[PDB]
């Protein structure tokens, strides 16, 4: 629901059909026809909201505790979140 | 000196051109005078195949570095009517290059067909080329990321010789102006250094067990890191005794195979 | 004037014999303009030699 | 610091000096637009070498006026930002057809800054024009280019023929004479144009002034030391020719790198203050 | 440190060696016999302590 | 670009340029104001047809040197809508006898924005003051007037009567001319004031600058545009009197409408180029 | 502006107030520097009473010519904190060895802040450098002092001892005159620097320059003043021999005591504006 918007419509395509599958436990499953609409429109409001909210709630520790930690120590969790985090 | 020599400020040089400031400037640490081209890397791998592979198995740690007062040499050799006069008998031509260069030219270079001053003064036209004194560089170099995993902070110690000549044997007629110095676990040999310095001969006189050439008398505290050495005993140990065969000067290019990961991956796929 | 200094210049420092005379050495001729200019850094005279012995060289250098 | 020469009369060494104390308040500011300088330099008059020396010392000359004038862009740069938050604030209350699409390029325009280099200078200022045109032909209702990794050409909008014909004259004439700039007694704003519209004109005005300043400064620097490198290699096989005391003095001058326009005032110092000793290697008369 | 290499040799006290100078002396088939009193430097192939 | 005086010796015709290009710095920006500058036309000594056309020539020159320097208070105005913008800020954590009749004021303030017309700009920022020295008021709990069509006079609240004096002399300064501002040494703060009325009196400050040369700017040109239409519709009459080709040249000149200061240029660049055909028209000397 | 003197020939009073006009301008901004300002103010030439009244004038007049010549370092003094900022920009993102340590010097580079007034930031400059070259030296692992109660000298990093001539020649041409500025001391290379020394070098300059602008003011005041305040002493102890009335009238006028910025202006007018009356008290010729 979050990435439907602000992309174009083929590109959408492709990230719904893989989104839909799902390899719990080694079985594969699939959402039967998921489909953007108001009720999941009410849902993007509400954590686009929320998860907004958090961005300004976390103090400059907080935030800063990741360039604090990978710049003194390294393991393979801190590697991807070093990935997540774009450029620096 | 005590700091870094990374900036490309202190470093240039200028040859074929009069520059009193820089032969002044000789003697001092500092701006090190370091000639324009640099060393393609090619190269740079064939030094350090001879002077560390070659020569301290061809010569059984029997080598050793020495630095020439050049300021009070080259003045002294020269500086005669006899140069400073030239255009564009034997025995009187002995007394225009004099003495102390008699003793080098006469019989180690000239031909039936060209008299004493006509072989020497193509010795003069060097004289425009002159560098700096000896002196000694330190080199700290950080291991590479493969080998910096385990103890990051570690920064490796070296003590390059920078214009120096490596020493068969004690000069005879410019002992007056050599100037001994062992730096390395070769090249730091007792038999040479102790013949250029009373210092270093009263050393061994009292103390005749460091005469010994495999694992060397105790050299300088400035020169004395075994640890952050690249290269420690086993080496000298090894090239102590071992004969002077190709083989034997191989051998170290193989002790010299690295403890990286990924050398020890690389290594192994070959089946070594 | 600079007379003065080119004297001061070939004797005091350079200490060259009599028998060189100014005159005749052209090379040292025209290296005293500039070594009258550098009129600090005199007490050390064994590199104002060395200099005129490199300059000299500079001037029979076929190659 | 003073410049020196070999053949000429002290009358064409004056005229150097002036042609170069002139050098930011004259038109033209380009050694090769002005061929009659360089044959001041008396070619086919003297000797090949003469020639060769009076030209290097030429364009040492000259590229150290160029360095010593060197044209700061420190106020227009920042006029460039304060002009660039006005079309933010004109397009907020304009009503667009896709209030989003139009809120990016405002969003483009406004995180506009400008990075210490001067290399990535030239790029916002082509960026943050593209965003505003763009916004400005939205404002119009105007066509938009929509074929992938096609973009708007920069062009002044809703102006005339010839005031554009004149406009471009002025930018053309900041090419050739960077260092100074007349304003144009015509302005650019109109009373039929929207007043977003004649932001986004004197934005593209300024754009335009800036990069046509950075790529011609940056042209003629690297064409200097072209042109010094072309005359180093030639004075060396010119010098190699006759050995004597002062032309194997100039080669060991010669024999150092040419890159780095510091190292061509290294070069010029270091050749001026040795002047005297080898300039009779030199033929003249 | 070239010029003032002399100057360490003018003191005559003699110079202690290194643990790994010691450490080679050994043949083959004593290194591990318990009268190597360097044993415990050698605590891992890679890193000399 | 020339203009073209008929009867006008070149000691006058430069005084009338000089005038002109230096008027960014001259106190009393005004045409009228000079009275000196309306005397150098000829009038009461040239006949009248060419009096009117030199009065003519002036007030489209003028007209043009202030559609040329055309004030720009982009760099104060983004100033004062940071400063609008802290007011709120600071008004919203200081206690009020009365939380929900303030709220008008405050939300008054924070719908303030700059519309895609300029001319609009001096309303928001009178629409802006009444939000804020009302509100000021009753932060200090004083009884504010509250008669009904009269609002609220605009001024600073809490001041020296010595600060008041010169901050107003300096406003009317910028009254007259617009162009040239000059920045006080003044710091408008005080300890002694409350912490939102420093904040209120720096807002207030960039309010009366705004509105001032907004105003002023408007003043002058509602009036040029009715000077030349005056003088067109005294010229036309003159004109009609003569038969002469080129007196009808000239009324089919003066046929097009000078409203829209941009027919006032046009009709000043063309009044120019052909001014050679129909000055045989007016009588000299 | 309206200086007078007693005994002094017009000749010499000619060259006297042409020093007011000229005083910025010329190197060694002192009086004392200048010795002979100080003979043509009438020793042994003009009586006692004559001579310390004479420097009274001289010493006034020149504090006013410093005061008009406000020396303003704002312009400069906002620079730096882009400069400042700047070079936090590179400090984040450039690699230590231990980053820990350098962190804290971030910070207290992050803390520099320029007060209204003048007197503090001599001191803040100096937590700053030595904040930032502590950083800079690590960013090529210098040798760092761990000796506590020692703090690493100010100084250029990697430029040339040549270089580092010319520079701070120019920094001492600024403690001799802070109105004068010549920031054409800019040869630094591209090649040879590394990201952080780039801009430490830069903010080093900056900020000598600042602090060495504010000591000489502070300098030329402390002085003025401490003379001010002396020759008013001597002077009213000489005048209080004599009973005549234009004797008495400068005592009744010198009661006032000359500390402050604004009472040395105040009491220049008061003795300027009555000088008919008391002149004939002073001896001349």
């Amino acid at each position: 629901g979050l990435f439907s918007l602000d992309r174009s419509y083929e590109e959408v395509k492709a990230a719904v059909q893989q989104l839909q599958t799902i390899t719990f436990r080694d079985a594969t499953f699939t959402i039967p026809d998921p489909v953007i609409d108001q009720h999941l429109l009410i849902d993007m409001k509400t954590a686009c909201l929320s998860m907004s909210m958090v961005a300004n709630l976390a103090s400059e520790l907080t935030m800063t505790y990741v360039r604090k930690l990978a710049l003194e120590d390294s393991s393979m969790l801190l590697v991807k979140c070093q990935e997540l985090l774009m450029r620096l | 000196d005590r700091q870094p020599l990374n900036p490309a400020n202190i470093e240039a040089r200028h040859h074929g051109v009069s520059d009193v400031p820089r032969l002044g400037a000789m003697d001092a640490d500092e701006p090190l005078f370091v000639d324009d081209y640099r060393a393609t890397d090619d190269e740079w791998t064939l030094q350090k195949v001879f002077y560390l592979c070659l020569m301290p198995a061809m010569t059984n740690n029997r080598a050793c570095g020495l630095g020439l007062n050049l300021k009070t040499l080259l003045v002294d050799l020269f500086y005669r009517p006899a140069f400073l006069l030239m255009p564009a008998s034997i025995a009187a031509q002995r007394q225009a290059v004099g003495e102390m260069l008699t003793e080098l030219v006469e019989d180690v270079a000239t031909d039936a067909h060209t008299p004493l001053l006509q072989a020497c003064r193509e010795l003069f036209l060097a004289v425009q080329f002159v560098g700096e004194h000896v002196k000694v560089l330190e080199v700290r170099a950080p291991l590479d990321h493969a080998q910096r995993q385990g103890l990051p902070d570690f920064i490796s110690r070296q003590h390059v010789l920078y214009n120096g000549c490596c020493v068969v044997t004690a000069p005879k007629t410019l002992i007056e102006y050599s100037l001994p110095v062992p730096f390395h676990r070769f090249y730091s040999n007792p038999t040479i250094c102790a013949a250029l310095s009373d210092d270093i001969k009263r050393y061994v006189t009292e103390f005749p067990h460091y005469h010994r050439h495999d694992g060397g008398f105790p050299l300088p505290t400035a020169f004395a890191h075994e640890y952050h050495n690249w290269l420690r005993s086993p080496f000298s140990r090894y090239s102590a005794t071992c004969p002077n065969v190709l083989h034997s000067v191989m051998t170290l290019a193989a002790m010299l195979y690295k403890i990286s990961p990924v050398s020890l991956v690389l290594q192994t796929k070959a089946h070594i | 004037k600079r007379d003065e200094k080119h004297r001061h210049v070939v004797n005091v420092v350079l200490e060259l014999p009599t028998e060189i005379s100014e005159a005749t050495h052209p090379v040292l001729a025209t290296m005293l303009s500039k070594y009258t200019r550098m009129s600090s850094l005199f007490n050390d005279k064994c590199a104002f030699k060395l200099d005129l012995l490199r300059m000299v060289a500079v001037s029979r250098t076929r190659r | 610091m003073s410049l020196q020469f070999i053949g000429l009369q002290r009358r064409d060494v004056v005229a150097l000096v002036n042609f170069l104390r002139h050098l930011t308040q004259k038109p033209d500011v380009d050694l090769e637009a002005h061929p009659k300088i360089l044959k001041k330099c008396g070619e086919k008059r003297l000797h090949r070498r003469t020639v060769l020396f009076n030209e290097l010392m030429l364009w040492l000359g000259y590229y150290r006026e160029l360095r010593f004038h060197n044209p700061d862009l420190s106020s227009v740069l920042e006029e460039f930002e304060v002009r660039c938050v006005a079309v933010a604030r004109r397009g907020y209350t304009y009503p667009f057809g896709d209030r989003g699409k139009a809120r990016d390029h405002l969003a483009v325009l406004d995180r506009t800054e400008f990075d210490t280099d001067v290399r990535h200078d030239a790029e916002i200022v082509e960026r943050a024009l593209v965003s505003a045109v763009i916004l400005a032909k939205m404002s119009v209702r105007e066509t938009l280019v929509t074929a992938i990794g096609q973009t708007e050409p920069i062009a002044f909008v809703h102006l005339k023929d010839t005031e554009v014909q004149r406009i471009e004259e002025n930018l053309e004439g900041v090419r050739r004479n960077m260092f100074c700039v007349k304003p144009l007694d015509l302005n650019l704003d109109r009373h039929a144009n929207t007043a977003l519209v004649n932001a986004v004109n004197k934005l593209v005005y300024t754009g335009r002034l800036i990069m046509n300043v950075r790529r011609s400064w940056e042209e003629l620097e690297r064409k200097c030391l072209a042109r010094i490198q072309e005359r180093c290699k030639l004075l060396v096989k010119e010098l190699r020719m006759c050995l004597s005391f002062d032309s194997n003095y100039c080669r060991n001058i010669l024999k150092h790198a040419v890159e780095n326009g510091d190292s061509a005032d290294t070069l010029l110092e270091l050749l001026i203050e040795d002047f005297d000793i080898y300039v009779d290697s030199f033929p003249q008369s | 440190a070239a010029r003032r290499i002399p100057h360490f040799y003018r003191v005559r006290r003699e110079v202690p060696r290194t643990v790994n100078e010691m450490k080679q002396d050994f043949v083959v088939t004593d290194f591990y016999k318990v009268g190597n009193i360097t044993l415990y430097t050698e605590l891992h192939p890679f890193f000399d302590f």
